[PDB]
């Protein structure tokens, strides 16, 4: 029983951090001389949990 | 005699000023295309610093 939750919760810990991977190759990916560049609003807002190191 | 030399004096006047005022005019033209490229780059790191909260 306890190996069976430890690999489900270590999946999900997973599949979450690769998303963020794609997230941030596309991050760099972009640059100027591109469709999807605009002003936002007030992005410089901290976010709410703001997960530390 | 003295009024032709007076003369003589404002054209040289006139003709540096004329020179003067070309060269500021490319100057400030150049000034506006810096502007443009300014705002530019501003919206690209806009739209960075944007998308990291998703």
């Amino acid at each position: 029983c306890l190996l069976q939750e430890i690999r489900q919760q270590l999946n999900s810990d997973h599949r979450d951090k690769m998303e963020t991977l794609e997230i941030d190759r596309g991050c760099l990916s972009l640059n100027l001389t591109s469709p999807n560049i605009s002003l936002k609003v007030n992005p410089t807002r901290i976010p709410k949990d703001s997960t530390t190191l | 005699r003295e009024m032709e030399s007076f003369y003589s004096e404002l054209k040289w006047q006139e003709k540096n000023t004329l020179e003067e005022i070309a060269e500021l005019q490319g100057d400030i033209r150049r000034l506006e295309e810096d502007l443009r490229r300014k705002m530019m780059n501003l919206k690209l790191a806009h739209t960075r610093l944007e998308s990291r909260t998703y």
